[PDB]
């Protein structure tokens, strides 16, 4: 199914996913399409930031869900 | 895809901010 | 004003305080658990609209003009919201008074997104700029369009390092400005006019580059930019 | 008796409390637990923040009430 990935920008990404994906594969996605490592992504859906461990079925993230998609910024 | 981080740009910082 | 240099700040009476106000349950984007989501040494980061910021007693200020690096401390207040929301009114959002101060204003959204988006870095929290109060507004508006050309330049140098200096005023030219800024179009000298800061804004992006991805600072179309507009 | 206390980074720490215990008994705890020195500690319950000096008595903070823990960082 689709979902959509969206940053605090407005960008929205989609993604090819399975209610089995963990949320740690969805940001190995992101890291593909976008360059954006892991480590700097957090995924929020339905007000609450999601664990790496557990999978879209978890959650409830259907087809055409939106994910948000805040970043750990570098900067100096 | 190549690497790309996400960041920000400093706009102003207090000459109290060391790190 | 000693730490100044007409209008002046206001806030709803059942603002509350910094620590008080990351508190409340509206903020809450964690499901908590023993093992905890984010490091301690990471500023909690939320929205923040209907924003004013002030001197140390009471004049609405800018942030860009020097004030920040002489070490004057400014406050700000507004209503914080959930880092995710996009609704800028008041409505599900914190009511915070004397926040800060800012110890660093920044520029972030390099992603080919629409917004070009402003952070504030306290000693408690970070927060993402939605909407002004009105009454802040105009001071804000003022900085808006160096803020948005310095987001162009970036996404243009980070998607065609080989561009050339001609190729990035057509970018500019092309961007249909954003609203609420009040412009038709960006020029060349829409670039010019604030070409320092764009300028700096570049290089600060550039230092905090990992140091294995290609930097965008030594280019042609910098090089050119520097010279025509005298950066030093 | 037990009390919890939340972060602002996810996490809900468990203590050992008295009812006499001082605010700065309970961040001496914190720092126990987390390595957070007190003085980078707000405590924060039902709204008020949680004054050094006063008692969990004082506050009338009962077992397994959920303090709410602020940090501030030093320098930036
Ligand atoms: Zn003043």
């Amino acid at each position: 199914m689709q979902i959509f990935v969206k940053t605090l920008t407005g960008k929205t990404i989609t993604l090819e996913v399975e209610p089995s994906d963990t949320i740690e594969n969805v940001k190995a996605k992101i890291q593909d399409k976008e360059g954006i490592p892991p480590d700097q992504q957090r995924l929020i859906f339905a007000g609450k930031q999601l664990e790496d461990g557990r999978t879209l079925s978890d959650y409830n993230i259907q087809k055409e869900s939106t994910l948000h998609l805040v970043l750990r910024l570098r900067g100096c | 895809r190549t690497k790309q981080t996400a960041r920000k740009s400093t706009g102003g910082k207090a000459p109290r901010c060391q790190l | 004003c000693i730490q100044c240099g007409l209008k002046y700040g206001q806030h709803p009476p059942d603002a509350v305080d910094e620590p008080q106000m990351l508190t409340n349950e509206k903020l809450s984007i964690f499901d908590a658990n023993e093992s905890g989501f984010e490091s301690y040494e990471a500023l909690p980061q939320h929205k923040l609209t209907c924003f004013s910021v002030y001197c140390k007693h009471g004049h609405l200020c800018p942030i860009d003009t020097g004030l920040i690096e002489k070490n004057i401390e400014l406050f700000f207040s507004g209503s914080a919201k959930p880092i995710y929301d996009d609704d800028p009114s008041l409505e599900g959002g914190v009511n915070g008074k004397n926040l800060g101060p800012i110890n660093e204003w920044w520029i972030t959204g390099f992603d080919g997104g629409e917004k070009a988006l402003i952070g504030f870095s306290t000693s408690f929290a970070e927060y993402i700029l939605m909407d002004p109060s009105p009454e802040y507004a105009p001071i804000f508006g003022l900085m808006q369009e160096k803020i948005y050309i310095s987001k162009i330049v970036v996404e243009f140098l980070q998607s065609n390092s080989d561009s050339t200096y001609e190729d990035l005023i057509n970018k500019i030219e092309t961007t249909v400005p954003p609203s609420g800024l009040n412009l038709n179009r960006f020029t060349e000298d829409s670039l010019l006019r604030h070409a320092q800061f764009v300028v700096e804004q570049v290089e600060s992006y550039d230092e905090a580059g990992d140091s294995d991805e290609q930097p965008i600072f030594l280019t042609p179309c910098m090089r050119d930019l520097i010279k025509l507009a005298g950066v030093t």
